[PDB]
């Protein structure tokens, strides 16, 4: 790691630079370096990883979409044959989103998820598990398909346990996990009924515990609760 | 696309 | 270079595809490829070219606007020292930014300048060199900064009596490179009032020239007309 | 910041 000269402390102010300049890379490299010194991550510090790598794998993925778009048409009936420029190209960038997607899995895999035990540090990186996978499902076409959607499913569902036994129906990294395990049912399981349930049962609950918070944690969880109701929209 | 946060 | 292999076609085509995946970095790097194959570029190809380096250095320049905006915040009086990660972070986008111009720079002299005998493709590489001294010239502060501005200041005074014998007033290479010439006589050169004067010189001799021009001629002069306008109110 | 193209 060419990050292993530079302190922790730095590694972690440099991301935030990194932030404020739209440079994503630059942060997401600065926070894996910050992960490999070893310690665990604190709330600031896995939202740092969080949103570097969300960004990173974001750009990759609509690039992906494009050329995918691309290729498809080039291979509708009428089509002229252009060669394999377009596919190669497409190939290229899934391979750099895989190596992203592996890189945080990693990341989470050594060691952050086995040495996270409160709630809200072990129900993020497990939500992060299933994100990633559910990403390299996204691009999977082959005699893995199968089994990286359930490795999606599977972090998934550990999430919303945990979740469920020990954080309140408003608690954002909850409402969010839902949110995102919704949209897994229905664009990765083929599953419209689970998403839709997920997405209502989530935000009925949350509606019933905003009375217990803060005008500020009102914010954060109505914020997510309209993402909800969004995808519910968009739905049905 | 839905929405993920 | 990686792109040795690829053939020149494909690689014109894969910078076309990334292009419209917002994929700028290997946009350049596919042109890049593109100009060591050694054949001279046609219009098309140059626009690649030059579309692709302006959006991936205009993202460098961005960030190392945030950032130096930030090094001197933390040098005004009283400010805490936050230690050497921000000067060291901006240095490392700032090295990165002149290793891309440097780039440029070097296929402009190795071999595309002294092949381009025609005035649409003369006058577009060394309006390119100048933008890239430029660039090299809104990050220099040592020994090297007047030379680096005289660098600019020759290309782009090379490219401003060639496209005054040769083209029309109304050329949009023509009127692009006023523009930026423009601006680097306001925001480099420290002459205001030069670039006031080119900006209005330009202007009105496009004006006058305009009824010569079809249709969409006219939709391509008029635009960048406008940009000059645009200049012209922010500085008077 | 001005325009430039
Ligand atoms: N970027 C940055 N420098 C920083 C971000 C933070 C920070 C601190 C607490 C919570 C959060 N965020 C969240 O816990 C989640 O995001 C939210 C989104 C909307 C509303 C509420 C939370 C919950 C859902 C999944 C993704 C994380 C971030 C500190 S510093
Ligand atoms: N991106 C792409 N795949 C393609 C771009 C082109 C193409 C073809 C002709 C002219 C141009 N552009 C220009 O000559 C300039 O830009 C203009 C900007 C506004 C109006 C007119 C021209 C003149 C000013 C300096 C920068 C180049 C591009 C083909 S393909």
């Amino acid at each position: 790691g060419a990050m292993g000269s530079m302190e922790r402390a730095s590694l972690i102010q440099k991301a935030k630079l990194a932030e404020q300049a739209e440079r994503y890379e630059d942060m997401a490299a600065f926070m894996k370096g910050a992960v490999e010194k070893g310690e665990e991550l604190s709330c600031e510090e896995r939202n740092l990883l969080s949103v570097a790598y969300k960004n990173v794998v974001g750009g990759q993925r609509a690039a992906w979409r494009v050329l995918s778009s691309i290729e498809q048409k080039s291979n509708e009936e009428g089509s002229e044959e252009k060669g394999p420029e377009v596919r190669e190209y497409r190939e290229k960038v899934e391979t750099e989103l895989q190596g992203v997607c592996d890189t945080v899995l990693g990341l989470l895999d050594s060691h952050l998820i086995k040495e996270a035990g409160d709630a809200e540090s072990r129900v993020f990186y497990l939500k992060m598990k299933g994100d990633y996978y559910r990403y390299l499902a996204e691009v999977a076409t082959g005699d893995d398909k199968k089994r990286i959607i359930d490795s999606a499913r599977s972090a998934y569902q550990e999430a919303m346990d945990i979740s469920k036994k020990e954080m309140p129906p408003t608690n954002p990294i909850r409402l969010g996990l839902a949110l995102n395990f919704s949209v897994f049912h229905y664009e990765i399981a083929n599953s419209p009924e689970e998403a839709i349930s997920l997405a209502k049962t989530t935000f009925d609950e949350a509606m019933a515990d905003l009375h217990t918070l803060s005008e500020d944690s009102y914010k954060d969880s109505t914020l997510i609760m309209q993402l909800l109701r969004d995808n519910l929209t968009l739905w049905t | 696309f839905p929405a993920t946060v």
